[PDB]
């Protein structure tokens, strides 16, 4: 698998939510909250109600959306499961990565935590489950460890749910199969597999024993299940929509649950009449998580597809049970502030600058090649935009560009990367008063990412990227190899790791300098009516014009002066039937000519005037 | 952009590409999925077969399309 | 009033033969060549000679014997480069390539007629039907739809297993995931999703063409399919739509272009067609009358126990009328 380099253009710090939260997980005892990010960063809140900004830290280490997290041995040690793959082991107290399960093979999606047996399973599209001792993770002793990863099979599809019970001796797994499967933890022996959802299921939840379980499924329908009867016992249709998340009292009596339908409702699994609507969300739930702290549960925690996180007392239940849908709530006691996610974006045909839409209709212009903002227009009609800004001018694709952490993530891939092979001038790098190089985005791009690692020892010569730009080097199909800053390239161990980590590709650019040669291009010439059969060696590096006055040099059977007088007058050089401007590139012909319904090989027309 | 392409054996498998590519070019781009060769590629679609020297935007092929996949059975 | 003529091989091109073959026996496709035919623009193009072969078939005073292509031929290598030589071919390709020409050949007379929103030839009324795709996001199952058109369908293959088999797993759900997994603009990211392909509008004739090929990363080569694909005589639809109009017709088949040879590189079309409730047999220059029972079997080959594999390759499948 080929390795690409990558880079996030964004703030030094991004105290809120970029792009919504995907899982939540409530800390008790010191009143912390924990949310996981779809911009890949896990973030801790206080929930005292009384402070100004909860804001307290941010955990950056994944490269991709945190899809769950699990808060244990009694108090904190946070467990994350991510779509870059990887499973995280922090110090939840301080706020670190200890270590990384690169044992998923695809996206992980879900987490299972045996509180009491301190056991925790991870699953994903990987159709594999893997169990964890939480305190063999944590451990730092090592003596004779010889980690044995124990796997769960059975799983025909891929996993977008588990749950485990307190005691740790039922683990059941929910996928796309529709059918949910368990297993004993303990012993990884096959249970049952639990036949009766349309669709696929992603929450489950099972009680303290372990001996029932409930269930949310696509097909909107909540099923409760006997794990003695071995079968299911209720079927409750609450939402007009899937249902992704849920959460139960202790009791396990009432059950909440949301999803699609924006919807949050409390219904008594016991007497399914009884249904309270607690509230209709922004945007569709996507997780949520209760405050434990009373019985019955003061308070519910709410993750959704927005940036913004919601608390919404429940404080009120039973008064409104006894007397008389009208919902619970209206607006929230408690609000965890969200930033905007760049929805909408543009490559403009200079492949330099960049056009964007976020989730507050905000645009904004910016460049690529110096990784930062220029400007914000601000909510102006997009389309019309990217209209008004239109260069006529090509410039090959040298880069890709990613929008899934709600912030611009530009990739550089071995292929495309050096393509573009613009003037300086052109690119606004003006060299009183030399002469204008043919330059390579993607070579000095490159350059400036690695700015600060010696082993390319300056800089590109040219411009600077943001010293906190994040450099992510990873494998296209998935796995994350390493995350650096790029003013971190500095440390000796840092250093280290680029050496081992930074693939060939880049190594002969960047370090041994060897700057790669263009990519030729040709095509037909000839007069147009009269004259007096092959296309001539070319290159889009070449200014197009210049080609066309010796044109006029096989006409005549100090002379470069003499050969730009012919422009005015005779040389001509019109294509696909429309005059050529002087000034457009060679490659700008390729966008207007053969790109007019007709084959990528145009002869070139020609006339004495 | 991403199209798809219904491979021999039924098999969908997707395609990152932008109007402005050629043919040849997708055809590559299968190439490194499935290992055929572009020449003995034929792509089908809407009810046609596509050119190598004409682009996807002169097809009008934009995002989710379907492209269908064949290759030949020569005769005499 | 019908005649039963075979068409000479001028080398290479009995893939011409017995695709017009197959077409001659489409009635409505037929009868739309010749009634092309009497309005006689006299010029020359691939349609107007295929009017006057069709019209040389149907017009001839004896009942059997063989005709020369001559002249069709002679368009078909002057127009197309690709044919422009004696190398074999593919019957599918050259299907394609005719039915496009001569769709754009009516397009353009369309649009020459006017000029003293786009408009269907009866090409399109014949052999044209639209399928609708369906996507839907496992991450936020927000299905999408796009309708296709397409003038017949490539539907891929099984051992041991009928076209009804094989059409109805073409129209099965299919997940997305792993290396191929689908680009959610909710999402803004790869995601698994389920695909369904579904037929929207039903065409006059359902051609269905056979993937019998396969490609061997590791040999860098592919390979004939020969496997046994039992084709029924009768096939019934069932529509989608708007749901306003739901649709149920029957089709009956009518031809089939067979491919004959145990490799990709090489081989032999004939045809095989119905008329008047017999089965007819047309190769290049000969044509016979053979019994209905021994078409199911040979076309299909079972095991290997059968010499220069014989496989129906493009089917024809007729609307009731
Ligand atoms: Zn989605």
């Amino acid at each position: 698998r080929k390795v690409q380099v990558s880079y996030v253009i964004r703030d030094e710090v991004e105290k809120y939510n970029r792009n919504g939260v995907n899982a939540l997980q409530l800390d008790p005892a010191l009143n912390r909250l924990f949310t996981a990010g779809r911009d890949s960063i896990i973030r801790i809140w206080s929930v005292n109600q009384h402070k100004q900004d909860p804001y307290i830290a941010s955990m950056e280490h994944h490269t991709d959306w945190v899809n769950d997290i699990v808060l244990c041995c009694n108090g904190k040690t946070l467990i994350s499961a991510s779509s870059d793959t990887t499973v995280k082991v922090w110090n939840a107290h301080k706020g670190f990565c200890m270590s990384t399960l690169r044992t998923h093979k695809d996206y992980v999606k879900a987490l299972a935590y045996a509180k009491d047996k301190e056991l925790v399973a991870s699953a994903g599209l990987d159709r594999q489950i893997f169990l964890w001792d939480v305190n063999t993770l944590t451990a730092l002793t090592a003596s004779n460890n010889t980690v044995t990863t124990s796997s769960l099979s059975g799983n025909k599809d891929s996993i977008y749910s588990l749950a485990m019970n307190q005691l740790g001796t039922i683990i059941v797994s929910g996928s796309t199969e529709k059918v949910l499967r368990v297993w004993d933890p303990r012993t990884c022996a096959k249970l049952m597999k639990l036949k009766g959802h349309t669709d696929n299921v992603k929450a489950l939840l099972l009680n303290r024993d372990g001996t029932q379980c409930l269930s949310g499924s696509s097909d909107g329908t909540i099923r409760l299940w006997s794990l003695g009867q071995q079968r299911c016992i209720a079927t409750y249709r609450v939402h007009d929509e899937g249902v992704w998340a849920l959460q139960v009292n202790d009791a396990f009596t009432h059950v909440y649950s949301g999803g699609r339908d924006r919807k949050i409702y409390c219904t008594d699994l016991r007497n399914p009449d009884i249904r309270v609507l607690i509230c209709e969300e922004k945007a569709p739930v996507l997780k949520m998580e209760l405050d434990r702290s009373a019985d019955p549960p003061p308070a519910i925690w709410v993750a959704t597809t927005k940036s913004t996180v919601n608390k919404w007392t429940l404080k009120g239940i039973h008064n409104f049970r006894a007397s008389g849908i009208t919902p619970l709530c209206t607006q929230p006691d408690q609000v965890i502030k969200g930033g905007a996610s760049i929805i909408q974006c543009h490559i403009l045909n200079d492949k330099r600058h960049i056009l964007t839409k976020d989730t507050n209709n905000n645009v904004a212009y910016w460049d690529v090649l110096k990784a930062c903002k220029v400007e914000d227009l601000g909510k102006v009609d997009f389309e019309d935009e990217i209209k008004k800004r239109f260069k006529m001018v090509y410039v090959p694709n040298w880069f890709s560009v990613d929008l899934k952490t709600g912030m611009l993530t530009i990739t550089l891939d071995e292929s495309d990367c050096f393509a573009a092979w613009v003037s300086a001038k052109d690119a606004g790098f003006s060299s009183p008063d030399g002469s204008d190089p043919k330059l390579n985005l993607g070579g000095l791009l490159l350059q400036a990412l690695l700015e600060y690692w010696p082993r390319t020892h300056k800089g590109n010569g040219y411009f600077q990227v943001p010293p906190h730009t994040p450099v992510i080097f990873g494998e296209a199909g998935g796995r994350t190899l390493f995350r650096l800053l790029c003013r971190d390239s500095g440390g000796e161990t840092e250093s280290m790791l680029l050496n081992e980590t930074v693939p060939q590709w880049v190594i002969d650019i960047t370090v041994d300098k060897n700057m790669p040669k263009f990519x030729x291009x040709x095509x037909x010439x000839x007069x147009x009516x009269x004259x007096x059969x092959x296309x001539x060696x070319x290159x889009x590096x070449x200014x197009x014009x210049x080609x066309x006055x010796x044109x006029x040099x096989x006409x005549x059977x100090x002379x470069x002066x003499x050969x730009x007088x012919x422009x005015x007058x005779x040389x001509x050089x019109x294509x696909x039937x429309x005059x050529x401007x002087x000034x457009x590139x060679x490659x700008x012909x390729x966008x207007x000519x053969x790109x007019x319904x007709x084959x990528x090989x145009x002869x070139x027309x020609x006339x004495x005037x | 952009m991403q199209i798809f392409v219904k491979t021999l054996t039924g098999k969908t498998i997707t395609l990152e590409v932008e109007p402005s590519d050629t043919i040849e070019n997708v055809k590559a781009k299968i190439q490194d999925k499935e290992g055929i060769p572009p020449d003995q590629q034929r792509l089908i679609f809407a009810g046609k077969q596509l050119e190598d020297g004409r682009t996807l935007s002169d097809y009008n092929i934009q995002k989710e399309s379907t492209l269908h996949l064949v290759l030949r059975l020569r005769g005499g | 009033n019908e005649h039963y003529f075979g068409l000479v091989n001028f080398g290479n091109t009995c893939y011409c033969n017995s695709v017009l073959q197959a077409l001659y026996f489409c009635r409505p496709f037929r009868e739309n060549v010749l009634a092309y035919k009497a309005q006689q623009k006299k010029k020359e193009n691939l349609l107007t000679c295929l009017a006057d072969l069709f019209h040389s078939i149907a017009t001839q005073k004896k009942k059997v014997g063989v005709i020369p292509p001559k002249k069709f031929i002679s368009r078909l290598r002057k127009e197309n480069d690709l044919f422009d030589n004696y190398m074999q071919q593919d019957a599918h390709e050259f299907l394609n390539y005719l039915l496009n020409t001569i769709a754009d050949i009516l397009q353009e007379e369309k649009k020459q007629e006017k000029q003293n929103k786009p408009e269907l030839t009866w090409v399109h009324e014949i052999f044209q039907g639209t399928l609708t795709n369906e996507t839907r996001c496992l991450n936020c199952e927000t299905v999408s739809s796009k309708d296709e058109d397409f003038l017949d369908l490539s539907v891929d293959v099984e051992q041991n297993t009928s076209i009804t088999h094989c059409l109805r797993d073409f129209s099965n759900t299919e997940t997305l995931c792993s290396e191929q997994k689908y680009y959610c603009e909710t999402c803004c990211s790869k995601q698994e999703a389920q695909k369904r392909m579904r037929v929207k509008k039903l065409p006059m004739i359902l051609a269905l063409h056979l993937k019998r090929f396969k490609y061997m990363e590791q040999l860098h080569r592919y390979t004939k399919l020969s496997y046994r694909v039992v084709f029924p005589l009768e096939l019934r639809l069932f529509n989608t739509s708007s749901d306003a109009v739901n649709l149920d017709r029957m089709y009956d088949l009518v031809a089939v272009v067979v491919h004959c040879g145990s490799g990709p590189n090489r081989g032999h079309y004939i045809t095989i067609v119905k008329s008047h409730g017999f089965w007819l047999l047309f190769d290049d220059d000969i044509v016979e009358k053979i019994d209905a029972q021994a078409i199911e079997e040979f076309y299909g080959l079972t095991s290997d126990i059968s010499k220069n594999s014989e496989s129906g390759y493009i089917l024809f499948y007729q609307s009731r009328e």
